[PDB]
RNA sequence: CCGAGCGCGGGAACAACCGAGACCGCCAGCUAAGGCCCCCAAGUCUGGGCUAAGUGGUAAAGGAUGUGGCGCCGCGAAGACA
RNA sequence: GGGGAGGUUUGGCACCUCGAUGUCGGCUCGUCGCAUCCUGGGGCUGAAGAAGGUCCCAAGGGUUGGGCUGUUCGCCCAUUAA
RNA sequence: CGGAAGGGAUAACCGCUGAAAGCAUCUAAGCGGGAAGCCCGCCCCAAGAUGAGGCCUCCCACGGCGUCAAGCCGGUAAGGAC
């Protein structure tokens, strides 16, 4: 029932405990609290939380900077935590230490257009024997006059990538308050230089 | 026996009753267990 | 001669309850209100049958054991993807999609019947939004 | 009924003597009411249903009475071995052969009664928490299976024939 | 009968099943079948009798302390039925 | 000895398609049925226990890899919760 | 790393009270337990949900024609575009 922002740093192996370790660091960042969401006005219970501050004259207009308690912009938007009310402060990562195990949501790599074969994972045939033809090819689909139609979401040749990821339960290894750092059990979605979120997980009771 | 689509009283103590909408053979012996089906 | 020809009347708004009521006979005669066929100025291609504000459908009656028994289907177009709630269910959770989608078998189909359906707006409290008259009927 | 102070109501019937309190929710298909000491049970009409209603609601206002009139007997026993029926704290923990042993609360309406344990009685004015609590407990360990052990209301011990059968 | 009446009303749809032999016009009434809550036009008409399963809304022998009226045949205030 | 169910077998009829409906097996993608192969809940037992037996309930998921044949099927091989 | 855990009514089945029917009976009104099934809770799309939602801030009132009742037009403000 918590959360925190970040970004994509590394993916290493920290030799811990004796053993290694393939670790995805985020820097989680000074994010602040900012506009706040109530059920009664908004309809549910979330935080408002900014990135990195970098904003001046190419920002412009509003401002949370209105707010009530400003800090301007970070340098790319904000984002809401559900289930979230912190007690009137920024945060960064010291809510969290080792040993709470939390899903990390973030933004995934692109593949563009993809072929059926390195998407849905098929054959596409022999290398040789039959025909050159298709050997990578989505074989076929339904049945002949009945069915008489195609599936609405049948598996097929089409994007893969430009999508919204939440993977689930890490080990946080450790957190550097000192600075920004939230290190866990290597995994997370996107580029070792894209936007990526913290949330507390769900386990046992 | 459970489940036959003939179900009757065996002895002098097997005796008939309705459930749930479907007709179940008693008796204390379970031996003689039956209901319609 | 030539027969008569309603101007732009006045779309008259009424209300009724909802409880005590059969699931059945209720929407049967509010839907053929929607149509202008309990006014004596009726005309099939022009909708200017009232609007209903129902109150309270939460409380709604019905015959049968339907209660558990009556099953509403819906079918999303993806294969497998036939949904079956009952009327049980639908009570518990958003209850007014009973007496709504009701009626909406009782009209006509023509584009108009639609925009009819829209004149009708359910509600399981009562309560609504006062907007005007909404004398009341039986 | 003279620890008894009744009450008659639409549906449910609100009655009151020396134990606790006890409400029984009659389909008013015939209407009771205090008359006298002992109540009427009379029908609208001669029909099955009918029938079954007043004989059944006849009952239930009659466990209702001698239930405030203090009536809880729920018995119990136990015939295996080390099954033993502690009754320590105010839950009942009792180990029947079976890797661990099992608390019972005592809920609303209920208490228990260990005379020893051996054999074990619940207390409780109502006449659903008594074959329903019992029943769950009979239910935490099962009779006999062909030879003898477990738990039992106070029935008999039927067998199934020993060194044999297992062909 | 369809074919040559795939012209009309019913039967949801529907060559031959029901009604029905279509010169044209009519913003005139009766009626056939089939219907009369609504899609849809007209009775949520009057009175009595049934059924509780969606039966109605599509199958059998065969099984049953399902329900409601009819007929018979011994038992009982000298006291039966459980 | 009786009565059904289903429409995958072997087939009866010759209604659509002869101014063309590319008839077997394998591949790739599957899907829907339940009369369930396994898994899950259980009743009956000639069910001590373990294992089994049959019958109820129940598609959610799973339903391997090689030899021999164009082979579907089927026998074998090592496995299998299957 | 995910299936899960856990919540709610249930299938077959097993229990309580309980008449109809002095007895008995899971049932007719009344309850409780109880499936990998069922609605969830996790993952994602998603207000073209024409029903087009809600939150937060940012913006000036004829400018010259339409005199009433809807607008027309050439340039601005927040912005947005090439």
């Amino acid at each position: 029932m918590k959360g925190i922002l970040g970004v994509k740093v590394g993916m290493t192996r920290i030799f811990r405990d004796d053993r290694a370790v393939p670790v995805t660091v985020i820097l989680a960042g000074p994010c602040p609290v900012v506009q706040r969401r109530t059920p009664e006005k908004d309809g549910y219970t979330a935080v408002q939380l900014g990135f990195l501050p970098q904003n001046p004259k190419r920002v412009n207009r509003p401002l949370k900077g209105h707010f009530a308690k400003a800090g301007v912009e970070p340098v790319r938007i904000l984002r809401e935590i559900r289930d979230f009310n912190p007690e009137g402060d920024t945060v960064t990562v010291e809510i969290f230490k080792p040993g709470e195990r939390v899903d990390v949501t973030g933004t995934s790599k692109g593949r563009g257009f993809a072929g059926v074969m390195k998407r849905w994972n098929f054959a596409g045939g022999p290398d040789s024997h039959g025909a050159h033809k298709i050997h990578r090819h989505p074989g076929s689909i339904g049945n002949r006059k009945t069915p008489g139609r195609v599936y609405k979401g049948k598996k097929m040749a089409g994007h893969y990538g430009a999508e919204r990821v939440t993977v689930m339960n890490l080990e946080v290894v450790d957190v550097i308050p000192e600075e920004n750092l939230l290190l866990v059990k290597g995994a997370v979605p996107g580029p070792n230089g894209g936007l990526v979120i913290v949330r507390e997980t769900k386990k046992a009771a | 026996m459970k489940v036959r689509a003939s179900v009757k009283r065996i002895c002098d103590k097997c005796k008939v009753i309705r459930r749930h909408g479907r007709v179940y053979v008693i008796c204390e012996n379970p031996k003689h267990k039956q209901r319609q089906g | 001669m030539k027969t008569y020809v309603p101007k732009q009347v006045e779309p008259r708004w009424v209300l009724i309850d909802a409880e005590g009521k059969t699931l059945g006979r209720l929407a049967t005669k509010i839907a053929t209100l929607l149509r202008g066929k309990h006014r004596p100025d009726w005309t099939p291609n022009v909708a200017m049958g009232d609007f209903v504000v129902v109150v309270n459908a939460d409380k709604i009656r019905v015959t049968g054991k339907k209660l558990e028994q009556k099953i509403y289907t819906r079918y999303s177009g993806y294969p497998g993807g036939l949904k079956k709630i009952p009327l049980e269910k639908m009570l518990a959770t958003h209850p007014e999609r009973v007496l709504e989608h009701a009626v909406k078998g009782m009209l006509p189909k023509g584009p108009l019947g639609r925009r009819l359906f829209k004149r009708l707006k359910v509600y399981a409290g009562p309560d609504h939004p006062h907007q005007a008259q909404r004398p009341e009927k039986l | 009924p003279k620890g008894v102070s009744v009450e008659v109501a639409p549906g449910r019937v609100k009655v009151k003597g020396p134990k606790g309190e006890l409400e029984v929710p009659v389909s008013p298909e015939m209407r009771v009411v205090v008359e006298e000491g002992v109540v009427r049970v009379e029908r609208p009409s001669d029909e099955r249903r009918h029938k079954s209603l007043h004989g059944l609601t006849r009952t239930l206002i009659a466990n209702a009475v001698k239930g405030v009139s203090e009536g809880y007997s729920k018995e119990l026993l136990i015939k295996g071995i080390g099954y033993r029926a502690r009754l320590v704290g105010r839950a009942l923990e009792l180990t029947v052969g079976f890797s661990h042993p099992v608390v019972v609360e005592p809920p609303e309406g209920i208490t228990f009664e260990v005379p020893e344990p051996t054999r074990v009685r619940v207390s409780g004015i109502d006449k659903q928490k008594v074959g329903q609590v019992a029943a769950n407990i009979r239910a935490i360990r099962k009779p006999s299976a062909y030879h003898e052990k477990g738990i039992y209301y106070a029935g008999e011990p039927v067998r199934l024939k020993p060194g044999k059968a297992g062909a």
